[PDB]
């Protein structure tokens, strides 16, 4: 064995190398270039606001046409570009029945609940094929709460829609009258994963607390 | 320096801009109270009535509230003698029998010069203020 | 110690083995580099395109080549139809069925050689797609509204401008143009995307009856 | 034969090394921290177009579950947001020696009226029971030539930095209300903007841009 | 390896030797054989005093000819040597801003304090291109007093100048009526970093303290 020898320790370095590289990679997913970029132009995009009136749809980013947020996603071309039939805008994965957004629920009316947990899970969706402007959803809407120095979960049914061209869930409490505040939820930060949603009482939409959900997801 | 009625004004119009606005006040008032403790650790001891031992907790929020309540009662009455010296008197009775060490009156000394001028920011005078503590603190220890 | 500083020896001038391979490494690599480069592609692509042109093909009127590997020949009417006609089906290629050369905005722009109708000297001419319309029962052509328009010097300040309507043809790669309806039959004209890319093409500024070539320019999409 | 296959051994050797240090570059270049720093500085300069997110003498911890925090609990060695944002900020940007020279913007206020501006870092004292407001000498440098004269200044001043807000606060020397402030980026900490304010109209009168020199 | 090996040894030597020369550098700086001699020039230049008047420039060392003090440096050439217009007669950096020049202050009338440091900081300059025989110095002038039990800094704003032609500091303090004595410095120690001062009393001139400082210089 001259120096084959040598090689075979080489051999063993590169193996030590490739372990150390695939180690690597969980560290490598939490950076997500695209999808940064994705967020910088919601936000920005949300700063600059549109010529489009309320219950409208602009059609590309920059373009200036805009159409009827009930034509968005139906499954007709109505933009010149057709933009409200585009992939990204029709994604309906936001209300994809078993994610679990989580995030802390933040008061400053209406009740007088210290920070706490609060989960939106999604439980089922209908989209009419007559109608596809709208996915109606049905969910869950879990908060632990540390009330009395133990802790105690409140949870209620809910039911509402999640419309693309605004990108929003509204879920309101089912036959709830019993002081649940509906939900109201944003996928303004470019994916499908994060939203910024408000409790809010669903006659007025007036805001009671901030709460900011992340997918997360798994119990 | 030494607290003159106008160095005592002066205090007292920085006192204003410092306290009387009641957002971050439970905020100042803990802010005063980790650099005392983290000054002199011991001192936690005196304060288990009062949950010394986590600041965050509601009891001891009370606490350092109710301190800076009587702080601002010695501070608004600078200019009104007959007052301050009452308030001094009450202060002193509420601290007697403690065994409270110059030290510690140090401690808080240099926690209240170091979280004021972060409140303020701007425009404060560290030594009429270390004259009119000393006032202060003085009137309470005796 | 002693063993140590014999060891460090050994490191510190196997760093600077290294340090020196690097270096000729550098070397070696700046002499490469003084070889010249590659070559654009699309200088490639056009000289491809220039040769296959002069290589022609043996199609006849109202056929173009399919392209490819075996040469086959099909109807004008038969590209980009929606069923493969091609033995290799490049007749539904999405290169060869391209839409762009006739896109609303295209604008292609060069300078005319005249040999009659206009006597003025070499100038500019554009033509600009202003509209389009591709009827879904009928898809091998792109039928268009454009615009036949001439640079003329600061002094003139009477620019000419002509109205046309036409179509594009993917199997021909070809823009035909003539006047809009009811426009005085003045001018047309033919483009043939030929470059091997939707954004050059040989135009000939024709009358619309005779096709009579009155001036050519080499239009490039700006 | 016992030569060429070992030097193809070799050669394949060489190769797959090649391959995976071509990986190692892929993840290098992907969490270069230089360009996660731009990417900070961009999402810095759209926080700065969008409304505060926090009241206004708080701290936004950031992340996918915001918070907001006393500016004045930022950086004591606590942590009080719930994902620590408060308790990882804690590099100062100044070290004693540190140079930053800045260019003129505007400036209609300042004595000499200069071309640039040096400010040195002369030492750093941080109070152990209260880190979060670390305390500089510095000395503001400035040099401008006339035609009536030739005029170089060196004024030593007091300087406070606030990790909360990212921002170094220099307060006058002179008898101006003359006082300068750095605000950083958050992100780059090798340029801030030096804006002089007046200490009392709050006027904003001159602007330099400094950079670590 | 034949005697490669002892080269090598040999190799390692030289490198201890390279490190400890570099090391030796440090002490070797303490060493200004120059500087010295410019020291001593200085001193004796001292004792034998000049025939020149009161604000008058000696040209040369040995050199008979005087000028006024108020052409030295000033951007003509009036010594027949050209001595006044000298690199190192018209040095400005004894009075450079930034400087901070400290030693100790011993009494010895005015003020009953014992020995302690004293610092001159020089804040700023200005020198008139109309009038450059001398340079407009500001600076700061502390003093740590251990007066009772513990420390505390006196410190006072000053202005003054500085005269190329006799190398003299003078520092009167900026509307102080407050008793803070004035400082005069003379760099006759051959270099721009140590000058013998004086504590004086502006209007006699009277010494109430000697002091000598040397730049160190960085707080
Ligand atoms: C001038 C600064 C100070 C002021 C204005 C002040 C004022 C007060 C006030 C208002 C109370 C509330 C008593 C009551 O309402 O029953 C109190 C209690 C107390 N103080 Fe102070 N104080 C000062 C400094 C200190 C010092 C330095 C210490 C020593 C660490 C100290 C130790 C205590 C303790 C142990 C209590 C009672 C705690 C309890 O309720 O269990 N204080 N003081
Ligand atoms: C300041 O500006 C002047 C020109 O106006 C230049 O000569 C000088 O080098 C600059 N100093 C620094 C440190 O930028
Ligand atoms: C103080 N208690
Ligand atoms: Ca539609
Ligand atoms: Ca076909
Ligand atoms: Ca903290
Ligand atoms: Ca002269
Ligand atoms: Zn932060
Ligand atoms: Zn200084």
């Amino acid at each position: 064995d001259p120096r084959l020898a040598a090689n075979g320790l080489r051999l063993i370095g590169l193996e030590r190398k490739l372990k150390a590289l695939k180690a690597r990679l969980h560290e490598a997913e939490k950076i997500d270039p695209e999808g940064f970029i994705k967020e910088l132009d919601a936000r920005v995009s949300h700063v600059e606001g549109t010529h489009c009136a309320k219950k409208e749809f602009q059609c590309g980013g920059y373009d200036q046409e805009c159409i009827s947020d009930l034509f968005v996603c139906d499954g007709h071309k109505d933009c010149h570009n057709g933009h409200d039939e585009a992939e990204d805008v029709c994604d309906t994965s936001p209300v994809k029945p078993g994610n679990i957004f989580s995030g802390t629920s933040h008061w400053h009316d209406c009740l007088l609940r210290s920070d706490h947990v609060t989960r939106v899970v999604i439980k089922g969706t209908i989209r009419r094929n007559y109608f596809k402007s709208r996915i109606w959803v049905r969910a869950q809407i879990e908060s632990d709460l540390i009330h009395d120095g133990k802790k105690e979960l409140s949870d209620f049914d809910s039911k509402g829609y999640y419309n693309f061209a605004n990108r929003r869930l509204v879920l309101i409490p089912i036959a709830q009258d019993d002081k649940h505040l509906s939900v109201i939820c944003d996928f303004d930060r470019g994916d499908s994963r994060r939203a910024s949603c408000h409790r809010v009482l669903e006659g007025t939409l007036h805001q009671c607390a901030n709460l900011s959900v992340h997918l997360q997801g798994h119990h | 320096s030494e607290c003159d009625v106008l160095t005592r004004l002066k205090v007292k119009a920085q006192w204003r801009r410092a306290y009387s606005h009641g957002h971050n006040r439970e905020d100042f008032a803990q802010a005063i109270w980790r650099a005392l403790f983290a000054q002199v650790p011991d001192s936690r001891t005196l304060f288990k009535r009062v949950h010394g031992h986590d600041t965050t907790s509601p009891e001891f929020q009370a606490h350092a509230l109710r301190v800076l309540a009587g702080f601002d009662i010695a501070i608004s009455t600078l200019d009104q003698p007959d007052a301050l010296k009452a308030e001094l008197d009450h202060l002193e009775k509420q601290h007697e029998g403690r065994h409270i060490p110059d030290n510690y009156f140090d401690a808080f000394k240099t926690a209240l010069l170091h979280v004021l001028p972060a409140q303020l920011g701007r425009c404060w005078d560290k030594d009429a203020w270390s004259a009119c503590f000393d006032h202060i603190a003085h009137g309470i220890k005796g | 110690t002693y063993k140590d500083r014999r060891f460090q020896y050994i490191l510190t001038n196997q760093h600077l083995f290294i340090d020196k391979l690097e270096r000729d490494l550098h070397e070696i690599d700046d002499e490469f580099k003084k070889l010249g480069s590659d070559v654009k592609d699309q200088t490639v692509r056009h000289l491809k395109a220039r040769i296959s042109n002069l290589e022609g093909d043996d199609c006849k009127e109202h056929e173009a080549p399919c392209g490819g590997d075996v040469p086959q020949c099909i109807s004008d009417l038969f590209f980009c139809d929606g069923h493969k006609d091609c033995k290799n089906g490049r007749d539904e290629d999405k290169e060869v069925c391209s839409e762009v050369p006739a896109d609303i905005g295209s604008s292609f722009a060069g300078v005319v050689s005249w040999q009659a109708c206009e006597e003025a000297t070499p100038h500019h001419a554009v033509v600009t797609i202003t509209a389009n319309e591709r009827k879904e029962f009928f898809k091998p052509r792109i039928w268009v509204r454009a615009i036949l328009a001439f640079e003329e010097e600061e002094h003139e300040h009477h620019i000419k401008t002509f109205q046309l309507r036409g179509y594009y043809s993917f199997g021909d790669r070809t823009l035909a143009l003539g006047p809009e309806r009811g426009t005085k039959p003045v001018y047309g004209v033919r483009c043939h995307f030929d470059r091997g890319d939707d954004d050059h093409a040989d135009c000939q500024i024709v009358n619309p009856a005779s096709l009579f070539v009155c001036g050519n320019f080499a239009a490039e999409r700006h | 034969s016992h030569d060429e296959e070992i030097d193809k051994l070799n050669e394949d050797a060489l190769k797959l090394t090649h391959e995976i240090i071509e990986l190692q570059e892929k993840l290098d270049r992907r969490s270069d921290a230089k360009r996660i720093q731009r990417a900070g500085s961009l999402k810095a300069r759209v926080e700065a177009l969008e409304d505060p997110s926090c009241p206004d003498h708080e701290h936004q911890c950031g992340g996918d579950d915001p918070q907001c925090v006393s500016d004045l609990l930022v950086c004591d060695g606590i942590k009080d947001c719930r994902n620590g944002d408060d308790e990882s900020h804690c590099h100062n940007p100044f070290h004693a020696g540190d140079d930053f020279v800045g260019d003129v913007v505007f400036d209609h206020c300042t004595k000499r009226r200069p071309e640039n501006i040096t400010l040195s870092v002369e030492s750093i004292s941080v109070a152990a029971f209260f880190p979060g407001f670390p305390k500089l000498h510095v000395h503001v440098n400035i040099h401008k030539e006339t035609d009536e004269d030739e005029v170089e200044v060196s004024l030593p001043s007091d300087a406070i930095y606030s990790f909360a807000e990212d921002k170094l606060i220099v307060y006058p020397s002179e008898d101006d209300g003359l006082g300068l402030v750095g605000q950083f980026d958050g992100y780059n900490f090798d340029r801030f903007v030096g804006d002089i304010i007046h200490e009392a109209s709050k006027e904003h009168c001159a602007r330099f841009i400094f950079h670590r020199k």
